[PDB]
C-alpha cells in the first residue's frame, strides 16, 4: 500500500462558529485498512495542554466509543469504514471549545494494544466566539525625539484573525518584528516594528501595509515624523 | 485524572549537547507512557512508547526511560531539526492525559534589549483612546521584567504584553508593551516611562517621553 | 520405517493423524499449541487467546478489574466464551481462588481490548505461586518453553488472537487440559 | 462401574492415520485393549472410536473412560524428568508376515523431541517378537 494519510476537514461551514451552534469535523484516511484500527479525536487549546476527547473502535467490538466527561452528551464520534473516515459531531458549542482539533490512529505496541497515537491529522482550528467581524484600525508609531531608527505600526480592534502586516510591500524584511496578537474586549490587537537606517527615514517614505481578509480591508499607513 | 507534570517549560541547548526532559505523573502509571514531538503546533510525532521503546523512523538520538511516576526523554547529540516541543502522555487509565510541554530552544550569547517608546498617534487621540507602546527588541535570555512609570507612579492597569518566540536567524527574543488609556487620562499627565530589567546590566534601562 | 527382525517376523509402525482426530469431531475441544518459544495459544469455543510473558505491566491494580472469584470475570468481557475459557485456563494451571493472589483483567467498557494478566514473577513473596503456575504450564503445554527467569519480573498476558493455521496440533495438551480442568 | 469404552478385527479408517490408508488389526490383539489401562495405543483407539461413534449417534465428559489418567501423568512426569516418554503419536508392533498375527502396538518413545533410535529399545521388540511366537504356538496347539 501507499503513504499513510490522515486529512481533517470541516463538513459544513468554517472553523468559526458562534456559541450554541453545531459543527461536524471529518477526517479521511488512506494507506491502511481503516476498519482494523481504533480512531481518536483530541484537541489542543491555546496555551493549555493537549486534551483527549473521544475514541471509537472496530466492528469486532461493535463500534464502541468512549468519551471524556466534559463532552459526554454533547459530542458524538462515528466512523464510516466504507469511506475510511472518522467524524466528530459537536453540539452546544461553548467558548471553552476553542482549540485545534486532531484525529489520530492507535495501533499495537510491543505486541499489545495501547492508546499511543502513531499517526495524526494536520489539525483543524475551531474558534467559538460571539464577536462580530470588523476590520482593524491602523495607527502609526513614530518617535518624539530626533544610526538606526525604529518605527511601528499598531493594528487594533479587529476580528477574526489573522492580519498580514508588511513594510513597503515587503521591501523592508530585515529588522522587522511582528508580535503575536492579544485578545481584549473580544477584539484583537497587534503591534509591528521596523528598524530602518537614519538615511532611509524620514528621507524616504516608510509605510506599513495591513490586510484583513475577513472584512476585505487593505490599509497603507505611512509613518510621518513627529 | 492523572497529571503529567513537566516542570521545565523551556530548555536551552547547543547543537551536539545532550538534553534530558523530565515528566512526573501524579499517579503510578507503570510504563504506560509515550513521548511525542511537535513543531509550531502542527501534527505531533510519536517518539517513544511503553516508556522505553523507540518508534520506527525516529533517530537513535532519542532514548527514554522510567517506571512508576518519573520518566525521562533523552536526546544525545542534539541537531537543529530536534528543536521543538516535547511532551509525555499516559495511557494507563481514562481519560488519556498529556504533559504541559517543554520547548527546546537554542543556546546563545547574551544580548541587551533595544528599547523604544512611542507616544500615541493623533488619529488614535481622535478616536478617544491613547496607546503608549514600548518595543524591546533582540535580547537574550528571555527573562526580562517590564515596568511602567507614569509621573513616577508604577502602573499595572492597562498593560498588554506580547512576546515573540526565538527568532530563527539571530536566536533572540523580542517583546511589546502597550498602555491603553483614554484620551482624557492620557492628557491628565505629561511624562511616560518604560523601564526594562534584564540580566545584561543591573541598572534598569529607561526610555521616556514628555507631553 | 519397517524392517525385518527375523525372516518371518517384521517390525512395523502405525502413526495416528491429529488432523483427522481434531477435524472429524463435532465437539468443540480446547486446543493448546506452542508456536515458538515466546508465543503460546489456546482455543476454546469461539474464544482464542495468545499467551505471552514479559515485564510489561499492561494492566495495573489501580485502574483495572481485580479478579478474586470467577464471577468477578463478568466485567472482563462481553463474550461468554472468553470468560469461560479464561476461568477454565486458570483452573487448569492450578490457581486457588481462595488463597492465591488475585489477578487482573481489563474492564469490558474500555475499548483497548480484552486481556488478562497474571504476575507469575519468580521473585520474593510470589516465588511459591510462580512455581505452581510454572508447574501448571508444564502440564498444559508439552515441552513448555519457560520464559520467566529467576529473580526477574515476568508478567503473563492473554489476549484475543486469530488461531495460527500453522501451529502444531498436540492432543496431549488437550488431554491434560480436560483432565486438570475438573474442580 | 467399569467405565471403559469397549472397542469391539478392528480396522482404522483412512482419516485416522498419516498413512492415509485403512489398516486392520487382528481380534486377538485388540481384545487385550479391553479394560487395559496401561497401553497408550488402546487409549488412542478408544479416543478415535468414541469420535467416530459420536459423528454417527460437550468435550471431555467421558474422558476418563477413554484414556488412563495415571498413564498420562506417568508420561508427563517422565517428560519433566528428561527421560523418554510417549507422544501418543507413533506406535510399533511385530508382525508375522506369513500368518498375519501381530502383537499389540506399543509406543515409540521420544527424547529431546526425537523418536528413540531403534537399537535404543531393541530389548523391547526382541521380547515382543518372543511373546508373539509363544502365543502363536499356543494357538496352534488349541
Ligand atoms: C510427537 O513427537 C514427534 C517427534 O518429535 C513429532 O513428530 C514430528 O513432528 C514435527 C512437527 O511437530 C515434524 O516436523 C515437520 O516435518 C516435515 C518433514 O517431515 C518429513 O521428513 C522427516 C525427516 O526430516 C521425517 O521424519 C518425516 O516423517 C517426513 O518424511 C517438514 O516439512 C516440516 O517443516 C516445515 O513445516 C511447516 C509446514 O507448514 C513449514 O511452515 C515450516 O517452515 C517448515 O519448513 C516440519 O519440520 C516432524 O517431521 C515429525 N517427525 C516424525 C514424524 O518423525 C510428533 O508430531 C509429535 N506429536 C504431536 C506433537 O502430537
Ligand atoms: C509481582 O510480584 C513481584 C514479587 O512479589 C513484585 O515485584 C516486587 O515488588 C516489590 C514492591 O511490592 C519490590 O520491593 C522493593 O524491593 C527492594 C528490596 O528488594 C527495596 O529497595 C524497595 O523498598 C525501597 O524502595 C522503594 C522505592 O520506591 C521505597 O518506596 C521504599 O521505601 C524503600 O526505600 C521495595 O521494597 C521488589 O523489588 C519487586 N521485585 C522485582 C524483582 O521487581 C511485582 O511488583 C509484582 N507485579 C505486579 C503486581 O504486577
Ligand atoms: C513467535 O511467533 C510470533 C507470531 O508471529 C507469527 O509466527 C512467526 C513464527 C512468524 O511466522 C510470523 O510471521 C507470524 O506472524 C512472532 O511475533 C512476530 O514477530 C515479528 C518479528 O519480531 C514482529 O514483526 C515486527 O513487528 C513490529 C511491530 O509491528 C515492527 O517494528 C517490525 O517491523 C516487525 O514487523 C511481529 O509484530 C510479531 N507478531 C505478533 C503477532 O506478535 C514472534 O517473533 C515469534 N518468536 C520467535 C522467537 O520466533
Ligand atoms: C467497569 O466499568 C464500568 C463503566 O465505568 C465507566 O466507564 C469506564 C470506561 C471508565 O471511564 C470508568 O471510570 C467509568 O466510570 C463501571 O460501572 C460504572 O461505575 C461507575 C462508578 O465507578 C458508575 O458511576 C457508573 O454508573 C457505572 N456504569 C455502569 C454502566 O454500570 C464498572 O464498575 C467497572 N467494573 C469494575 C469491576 O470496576
Ligand atoms: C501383517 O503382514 C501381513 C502380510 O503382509 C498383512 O496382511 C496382508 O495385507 C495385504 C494388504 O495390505 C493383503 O493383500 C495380504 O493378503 C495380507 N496378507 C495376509 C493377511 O496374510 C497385514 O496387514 C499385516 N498386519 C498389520 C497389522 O499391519
Amino acid at each position: 500500500t501507499g503513504q499513510i494519510q490522515l486529512v481533517q476537514s470541516v463538513e459544513t461551514g468554517g472553523g468559526l462558529v458562534r456559541p450554541g451552534n453545531s459543527l461536524k469535523l471529518s477526517c479521511v484516511t488512506s494507506g491502511f485498512t481503516f476498519s482494523n484500527y481504533q480512531m481518536h479525536w483530541l484537541r489542543q487549546p491555546p496555551g493549555k495542554r493537549l486534551e483527549w476527547i473521544a475514541v471509537i473502535t472496530v466492528k469486532s467490538d461493535n463500534y464502541g466509543a468512549n468519551y471524556v466527561e466534559s463532552v459526554k452528551g454533547r459530542f458524538a464520534i462515528s466512523r464510516d469504514d466504507s469511506k475510511s473516515s472518522v467524524y466528530l459531531e459537536m453540539n452546544r458549542l461553548r467558548e471553552e471549545d476553542t482549540a485545534t482539533y486532531f484525529c489520530s490512529r492507535s495501533g499495537i505496541y510491543d505486541g499489545y494494544y495501547a492508546y499511543a497515537m502513531d499517526y495524526w491529522g494536520q489539525g483543524t482550528s475551531v474558534t467559538v466566539s460571539s464577536a462580530t467581524t470588523k476590520g482593524p484600525s491602523v495607527y502609526p508609531l513614530a518617535p518624539g525625539s530626533a544610526s538606526m531608527v525604529t518605527l511601528g505600526c499598531l493594528v487594533k480592534g479587529y476580528f477574526p484573525e489573522p492580519v498580514t502586516v508588511t513594510w513597503n510591500s515587503g521591501s523592508l524584511s530585515s529588522g522587522v518584528h511582528t508580535f503575536p496578537a492579544v485578545l481584549q474586549s473580544d477584539l484583537y490587537t497587534l503591534s509591528s516594528s521596523v528598524t530602518v537606517p537614519s538615511s532611509t527615514w524620514p528621507s524616504q517614505t516608510v509605510t506599513c501595509n495591513v490586510a484583513h481578509p475577513a472584512s476585505s480591508t487593505k490599509v497603507d499607513k505611512k509613518i510621518v515624523p513627529r | 485524572s492523572v497529571v503529567m507534570t513537566q516542570s521545565q517549560k523551556f530548555m536551552s541547548t547547543s547543537v551536539g549537547d545532550r538534553v534530558s526532559i523530565t515528566c512526573k505523573a501524579s499517579q503510578i502509571v507503570g510504563t504506560s507512557v509515550a513521548w511525542y514531538q511537535q513543531k509550531a503546533g502542527q501534527s505531533p510525532k510519536l517518539l517513544i512508547y511503553w516508556a522505553s521503546t523507540r518508534h520506527t523512523g525516529v533517530p537513535d538520538r532519542f532514548t527514554a526511560g522510567g517506571s512508576g511516576t518519573d520518566f525521562t526523554l533523552t536526546i544525545t547529540n542534539v541537531q537543529s531539526e530536534d528543536l521543538a516541543d516535547y511532551f509525555c502522555q499516559q495511557y494507563a487509565t481514562y481519560p488519556l492525559t498529556f504533559g504541559s510541554g517543554t520547548k527546546l530552544e537554542l543556546k546563545r550569547t547574551d544580548a541587551a534589549p533595544t528599547v523604544s517608546i512611542f507616544p500615541p498617534s493623533s488619529e488614535q487621540l481622535t478616536s478617544g483612546g491613547a496607546s503608549v507602546v514600548c518595543f524591546l527588541n533582540n535580547f537574550y535570555p528571555k527573562d526580562i521584567n517590564v515596568k511602567w512609570k507614569i509621573d513616577g507612579s508604577e502602573r499595572q492597569n492597562g498593560v498588554l504584553n506580547s512576546w515573540t518566540d526565538q527568532d530563527s536567524k539571530d536566536s533572540t527574543y523580542s517583546m511589546s508593551s502597550t498602555l491603553t488609556l483614554t484620551k482624557d487620562e492620557y492628557e491628565r499627565h505629561n511624562s511616560y516611562t518604560c523601564e526594562a530589567t534584564h540580566k545584561t546590566s543591573t541598572s534598569p534601562i529607561v526610555k521616556s517621553f514628555n507631553r | 520405517e519397517a524392517f525385518k527382525i527375523g525372516l518371518h517376523t517384521e517390525f512395523q509402525t502405525v502413526s495416528f493423524s491429529m488432523v483427522g482426530l481434531f477435524s472429524n469431531n463435532p465437539h468443540d475441544c480446547p486446543l493448546l499449541c506452542t508456536l515458538n518459544k515466546s508465543h503460546l495459544y489456546i482455543k476454546g469455543g469461539n474464544a482464542s487467546f495468545q499467551i505471552s510473558f514479559d515485564d510489561i505491566a499492561v494492566l495495573l491494580p489501580q485502574y483495572d478489574v481485580i479478579i478474586q472469584h470467577p464471577a468477578d470475570m463478568s466485567w472482563c468481557s462481553k463474550s461468554d466464551d472468553q470468560i469461560w475459557l479464561s476461568q477454565w485456563f486458570m483452573n487448569a494451571v492450578g490457581h486457588d481462588w481462595h488463597l492465591d493472589p488475585p489477578f487482573l483483567c481489563r474492564n469490558r467498557t474500555k475499548t483497548e481490548g480484552f486481556i488478562f494478566q497474571v504476575n507469575t514473577s519468580k521473585t520474593g513473596v510470589n516465588e511459591n505461586y510462580a512455581k505452581k503456575f510454572k508447574t501448571g504450564m508444564h502440564h498444559l503445554y508439552r515441552e513448555y518453553p519457560d520464559s520467566c527467569l529467576n529473580g526477574k519480573l515476568c508478567l503473563m498476558k492473554a489476549q484475543p488472537t486469530s488461531w495460527p493455521l500453522q501451529c502444531p496440533l498436540d492432543h496431549v495438551n488437550t488431554l491434560h487440559f480436560l483432565t486438570r480442568g475438573k474442580n
